[PDB]
């Protein structure tokens, strides 16, 4: 009686709770951040296959009403896109202390010809008056063990991050024209492609796929 | 470093790479300006005549371009000391009477030295640029 | 009232939850998986191109059969797979009268205008039952110009057609010698809501402006 | 404060209780998962089909069952012709009238046990629909052109291929094939799609004249 | 709830206690008994000296056997007790690349600088498998000089070796005629974290500055 009816009440209430949370789960699955990211990555591949929508040194604001904006004006704290896109990219993928480990794709110019390269972020300096191009101090760590010897290296280097190009530029520390450039997918930020390029010939002679460790 | 014959040549070549292609030139100019005004926002009052309150206004665009043109004459004549002295005297006259603290010139320098490597993105020398800018700025001040 | 009161509190909780979910619906509508994939399919298919001639319509997506674009949505099955009469293909809503497509016009030829709003306003459609391959569209082209310190509307009446096969709306100015440029829109974004347009010269199809309209629609 | 730590003490071990409950739930769910699983819908469909076939029907030659709750038999010539002849309309059902078993490119293969005609040991046979035509004025049949081919060893290199023509009948669920026009009456094929789907069939390779069974294969759509 | 509530209070007490102990861990880490004793052993052993020749390595602590320092950590047991291949002896972490040793340089010769920070930054190591007796080190030497009212970094690239037997890192300036003095560090404090260094002239080993680096390490 006064317990059977109460129990039936509690039961119906539990079932309602279940149906409600089910709706919530549909909502969550639809807006799942990871899914949206993957979508962005796919869209990005397509964009890579298409003709550039903007002049060589500009930035596509995107949206249903496209617009091109100078690369030097992205993430400077002043809205230049009509949709403010230039001022919402502004999350630096690199934080002081981050490690990225890159595995070799091809390579025919690096000194040690290593299997993997660890890029360690040591510090970040952001000029308040020029926030669109943060400066990083990073170390390029390599460990190659051949027959004749075992070599370990940790090359301190200076870098710049471009929010405009979603791109890390690591200036060479040794006496070769060899710089590291990490291109970000635009949406991932846990993985970039690290191409090694001769600062001069612009020749692309090595590539590593870096992942956030 | 100091403004050698050689490092002047280096600065001259790099300035060619940065300025000579009138595409993003007004944007280059305006970037320099946003940086400057970000450092020393009190300096905007000196530019009332030319709409310093809105760096996207056509009047201020015209301004920043006039500036970069003057600076271009200065850089272009680093290897022609007579002409350089002439242009520097001219700029000095255009600037005398205006109460401009060294402060503001340091702001300008810092702005230029941050926008430049963003423009070139590659092979550039901040020490040479520092030296030669110092020479030009000293010329404009007196 | 034992724990009946507690259960009541639970019920208030559930009410609150439901309210919140209903609120989430607005944000949920901003995500269109199927539409996103249809867009990507469109764009990729554009990068791929086709093996068909101009004025031809390729049947499936992978399919090898070509058809004259004079046979597309004419009421007769011409593709081995009937794609030329498919519902997605034959959708008439890009030019449903009442539609107001708005976008920003970016000029780089002909005229020396700064970036500005343009509206394509569909005013009417005729579709002959003896020739359904095309819809004859009449529309008004409006432009908000901030020419001389103050704002001013520049509008003109225009006429043309929507062709199903290439998903293209062509509007040339009705008896408007008055230097009003034609407009050509491609509904190439996978839907009937967005289009990639150009302001062009009618005779030469030279592109004087880039314009991207979306439906938005309601003045 | 102290009251804050009491409140926090209550919060802390309600979350702990929730965690325990979650762990226990996972135990029970894991215990439930080890009770086997549900069944493949194909296995059930095929089982039901086999039972149905063993049950048979009270239909006459040139009749086929309508199927459904109240058994009714109607003519071969009345299935899928646009008029409902079954009391329940099943002779015009979209599944019954699936034209998939006669689709161009459809091929059904399986290993053949021979009983005559061919003295080879069990190998595959494949029959492939190469063309079809369904006349709009006579829809209860789909006329098909097919090809019967045999799997032969790497050493044979002189494969045998038989060109066939015939029809698919919806009510019979039957693909019936005989020799193409002027092509030596060697083989015919009778496939019965009685597994409950458009994807499996019981085939016989027969003599076109006598319908004498030369061999049997269990056909599967590949 | 009898005294169950009391027990609950006790439990809150224990939680509080645990928090406090966990806090004490930081202060507890500032005390390294084993390391302290290792340091004292080092310093005392330095005061004692050895009976071995220069370029020789004494085996145990009390032990009388001497060995050539070309045989130390070469992969072969040369001491009667195998000390020349012991793990403490052969530890390669004083020159693990990435290490940044910092200290104050006190000048009393050669240069007229006031006391100032110097960093030895290990940039790389090579250890031939055919000659493990020594590690070839490449490093960057940085100095923060407050020379003329404002601060200025004075850095140079350098190269040398770490020798296990005497625990010594020698770094001479790579092609730096430009009056950059060499640096010699002795990891004589019982660990791989602190070193007693000198700025010296390479040719004569004359000591121009006293420098004591510790690892600290992270810019
Ligand atoms: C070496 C860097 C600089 C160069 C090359 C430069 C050059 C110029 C030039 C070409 C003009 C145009 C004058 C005319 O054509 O009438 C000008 C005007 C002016 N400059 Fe500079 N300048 C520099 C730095 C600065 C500094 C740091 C300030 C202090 C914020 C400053 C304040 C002004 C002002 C207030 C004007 C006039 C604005 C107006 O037209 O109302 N300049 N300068
Ligand atoms: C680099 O590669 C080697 C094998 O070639 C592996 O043993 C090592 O762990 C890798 N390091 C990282 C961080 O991936
Ligand atoms: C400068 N003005
Ligand atoms: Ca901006
Ligand atoms: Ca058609
Ligand atoms: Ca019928
Ligand atoms: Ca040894
Ligand atoms: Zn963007
Ligand atoms: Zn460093």
């Amino acid at each position: 009686s006064h317990d059977e009816e109460i129990d039936k009440l509690n039961e119906d209430a539990l079932k309602l709770t279940h149906e409600i949370i089910e709706l919530q789960e549909k909502l969550d699955r639809r807006s799942d951040a990871k899914r949206i990211q993957r979508a962005g990555s796919l869209k990005a591949r397509v964009e890579a296959l298409e003709d550039p929508s903007c002049p060589d040194h500009e930035h596509q604001c995107g949206g249903d009403d496209p617009q091109c904006v100078s690369d030097l004006l992205v993430c400077d704290g002043i809205k230049d896109c009509r949709n403010g896109d230039d001022e919402s990219h502004c999350h630096n993928p690199f934080h002081a202390g981050d490690d990225f480990v890159g595995d070799v794709v091809f390579d025919h110019c690096t000194k040690r010809r290593p299997e993997n390269i660890t890029l360690s972020v040591e510090s970040i300096s952001v000029a308040a008056f020029f926030p669109g191009f943060p400066k990083l101090h990073v170390h390029v760590n390599i460990h190659k063990e051949t027959d004749e010897d075992e070599v370990e290296v940790s090359l301190p280097s200076d870098a710049i991050y471009s929010f405009a190009e979603d791109k890390l530029i690591v200036y060479p520390s040794e006496d070769d024209g060899l710089g590291l450039v990490g291109q970000f997918d635009g949406y991932n930020f846990d993985r970039f492609v690290g191409d090694i390029i001769h600062e001069a010939s612009k020749e692309h002679c090595a590539r590593f796929i870096f992942h956030r460790k | 470093s100091e403004c050698d014959v050689l490092t002047r040549l280096k600065v001259k070549a790099q300035w060619r790479r940065a300025y000579s292609h009138g595409h993003n030139r007004e944007d280059f100019a305006q970037a320099i300006w946003r940086a400057l005004f970000a450092q020393v926002p009190d300096s905007r009052t000196l530019f009332k005549r030319v709409h310093g309150h809105d760096t996207t206004s056509p009047e201020f665009q015209a301004h920043a371009l006039r500036v970069l043109a003057g600076f271009d004459i200065a850089i272009s004549t680093l290897d022609q000391p007579d002409a350089l002295k002439a242009e520097l005297d001219h700029l000095e006259k255009q600037h005398e009477g205006r109460h401009i603290p060294d402060n503001y010139f340091d702001a300008f320098k810092t702005a230029l030295l941050h926008v430049l490597p963003a423009q070139l993105g590659r092979c550039w020398d901040k020490d040479a640029w520092s030296a030669c800018f110092d020479h030009i700025a000293h010329g404009i001040k007196g | 009232d034992p724990r009946l009161a507690a259960n009541g509190l639970r019920l208030i909780g559930l009410e609150r939850k439901l309210k919140a979910l209903k609120a989430r619906l607005h944000e949920a509508e901003k995500i269109d998986p199927e539409g996103f994939i249809k867009e990507l399919d469109a764009r990729v298919s554009h990068v791929e191109g086709t093996h068909c001639a101009k004025k031809e319509f390729q049947c499936g997506g992978y399919d090898q059969e070509c058809i004259s674009d004079l046979f597309v949505c004419d009421g007769h099955k011409d593709c081995h797979n009937g794609h030329d009469e498919a519902e997605d293909v034959c959708d008439t809503s890009p030019v449903k009268p009442g539609n107001i497509f708005s976008g920003t016009s970016h000029w780089h030829d002909c005229l020396l205008r700064s970036d500005h709003v343009t509206r394509v306003v569909i005013k009417g459609t005729i579709r002959r039952n003896y020739f359904k391959s095309r819809i004859w569209v009449r529309a008004q082209i409006e432009s908000d110009l901030i020419h001389d310190g103050k704002k001013e509307l520049s509008d003109f009446d225009s006429k043309g057609y929507y062709n199903f096969a290439n998903r293209r709306l062509v509007l040339i100015p009705i008896a408007q010698d008055d230097k009003h440029l034609s407009v050509i829109c491609d509904f190439d974004r996978g839907d009937s809501r967005r289009a990639s347009c150009h302001r062009v010269l009618e005779g030469t199809l030279h592109q004087c402006a880039n314009l991207s309209v979306h439906l938005q629609g309601h003045h | 404060t102290y009251k804050d730590r009491r409140f926090q003490y209550i919060l802390t071990n309600q979350h702990l209780f929730i965690d325990k409950l979650e762990r226990d739930l996972h135990e029970i769910d894991d215990e439930f998962k080890k009770l086997g699983s549900d069944v493949k819908d194909q296995t059930v469909r095929h089982l039901k089909a086999r039972i149905s076939n063993l049950e048979g029907d009270d239909c006459k030659e040139h009749e086929a069952p309508c199927g459904g709750d109240v058994p009714q038999c109607i003519s071969d010539l009345f299935f899928c012709d646009g008029h409902k002849d079954c009391k329940n309309g099943r002779d015009e059902d979209k599944e019954v009238c699936s034209e998939v078993p006669a689709d161009i490119g459809s091929s059904f293969a399986g290993v053949v046990s021979w009983q005559a005609c061919e003295e080879a040991t069990p190998h595959h046979a494949v029959v492939t629909i190469t063309a079809n035509e369904r006349k709009e004025f006579f829809k209860p049949r789909i006329w098909v052109r097919a090809i019967l081919a045999f799997e032969e060893e790497e050493h044979e290199h002189h494969i045998k291929t038989f060109q066939l023509r015939g029809y698919y009948s919806f009510g019979d669920r039957t693909l019936a094939l005989g020799p193409e026009r002027g092509t030596k009456p060697v083989y015919g094929v009778r496939c019965h799609f009685d597994r409950g789907d458009d994807d499996h069939a019981d085939c016989q390779i027969v003599n076109p004249a006598s319908l004498f069974v030369c061999g049997n294969f269990a056909a599967e759509r590949h």
